[PDB]
């Protein structure tokens, strides 16, 4: 229905956030294709999300970059930043940038996806794949006939 | 080992030859460059074709490259029997394995007629003999395919005794050599009439013989 009042949220925990990988919007993803929509900057402070359920990735990377001196490009991972949770193949990626400053910013605006856990920027040696997330309203007996 | 290449690969002088390398979804199949490398026997590896079919000068237009899908693969035309070789592919990788990938390797054989072996028999050294000690050096080279038997006889009797053969390999012109020692003591080179080393190739055997002939 179109109303306003169509829908009922009876509690928070029926508030569902969704992840959706940039794969299953049939882009390309292999390393050299999905690298160029990163891209290093200053000024930008990283921002993080959570989410509570997300799509199987088709692939996810697990990334370190340094600056010629060694010294990580990338944020070193917060507490609450795990693996993401179900990666069909994985891509180690490990090297330097030349000439590079700031942290890694996906041009797209799409999000970093972790294990619940959304963000602006690349975290150095987290399992991640590309994605955004989108809100919805499914009950207990809902989430349960399909999750089971 | 990563990549796989055939483990063998063959021709005759003036054919097209191809050598495969596949990998999986990280090596080739995530879009990473195949780069190939030469490596004639005994020497280091050359860099044959960079950035999956590019030539570095110094190398023939007879040799070419080509990438498709999780496959790449090298292309001679004009094949030379220069060619004979090892043959290794090369990827980056973004698996468990490290950064840098190889393939298993691969034998380019290219074709050869048969050779008869060049057999020298050479006999203990007289200074080697001062040293009571005494070897018999059995030595050919130069042929092919690389598969000889060796025989040790005491005047007309094979004796089975005391024998360190090695095994073929090739040289530069790729026909292939074989060294063969004999280990006795002085008086038995002395108590012996003719020491006899025989080489059987090709169901031709070719048998030079030595004496204790001082001089
Ligand atoms: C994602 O990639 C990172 C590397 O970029 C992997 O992290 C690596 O995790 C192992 C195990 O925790 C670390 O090994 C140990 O390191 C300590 C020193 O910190 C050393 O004393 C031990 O002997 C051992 O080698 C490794 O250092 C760490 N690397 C980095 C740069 O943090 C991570 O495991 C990958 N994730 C997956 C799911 O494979
Ligand atoms: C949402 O998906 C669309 C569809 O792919 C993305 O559109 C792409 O945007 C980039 C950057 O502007 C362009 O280079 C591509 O050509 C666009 N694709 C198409 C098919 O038009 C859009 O950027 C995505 N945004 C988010 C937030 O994911």
């Amino acid at each position: 229905v179109d109303s306003v009042c169509s829908g009922t949220l009876q509690k928070t925990e029926d508030v569902h956030l969704m992840g959706f990988t940039l794969s299953g919007q049939k882009v390309a993803d292999s390393p050299l294709e999905a690298s160029k929509r990163w891209a290093f900057r200053t000024g930008v402070p990283p921002k993080n999300v959570e989410y509570t359920e997300g799509e199987e990735a088709k692939t996810c990377y697990n990334i370190s970059v340094t600056d010629p001196s060694g010294k990580s490009l990338l944020l070193d991972p917060p507490s609450n930043i795990r693996d993401y949770p179900k990666c069909k193949t994985v891509h180690h990626i490990q090297g330097q940038n030349p000439h590079a400053q700031g942290i890694a910013l996906h041009l797209w605006g799409a999000f970093f996806l972790y294990d619940r856990v959304a963000s602006t920027t690349m975290y150095r040696g987290k399992v991640f794949t590309e994605g955004n997330i989108a809100a919805m309203i499914v009950n207990k007996t809902v989430h349960r006939m399909i999750f089971s | 080992s990563v990549l796989t290449q055939p483990p063998s690969v063959s021709g005759a002088p003036g054919q097209r030859v191809t050598i495969s390398c596949t990998g999986s979804s990280s090596n080739i199949g995530a879009g990473f460059d195949v780069h190939w490398y030469q490596q004639l026997p005994g020497t280091a590896p050359k860099l044959l074709i960079y950035d999956n079919n590019n030539r570095p000068s110094g190398v023939p237009d007879r040799f070419s490259g080509s990438k498709s899908g999780t496959s790449a693969s090298l292309a001679i035309t004009g094949l030379q029997a220069e060619d004979e070789a090892d043959y290794y592919c090369q990827s980056y990788d973004t698996s468990l394995s490290g950064p840098v990938v190889f393939g298993g390797g691969t034998k380019l054989t290219v074709l050869q007629p048969k050779a008869a072996p060049s057999v020298t028999l050479f006999p203990p050294s007289s200074e080697e003999l001062q040293a009571n000690k005494a070897t018999l050096v059995c030595l050919i080279s130069d042929f092919y395919p690389g598969a000889v038997t060796v025989a040790w006889k005491a005047d007309s009797s094979p004796i089975k005794a005391g024998v360190e053969t090695t095994t073929p390999s090739k040289q530069s012109n790729n026909k292939y050599a074989a060294s063969s020692y004999l280990s006795l003591t002085p008086e038995q080179w002395k108590s012996h009439r003719s020491y006899s080393c025989q080489v059987t190739h090709e169901g031709s055997t070719v048998e030079k013989t030595v004496a204790p002939t001082e001089c």
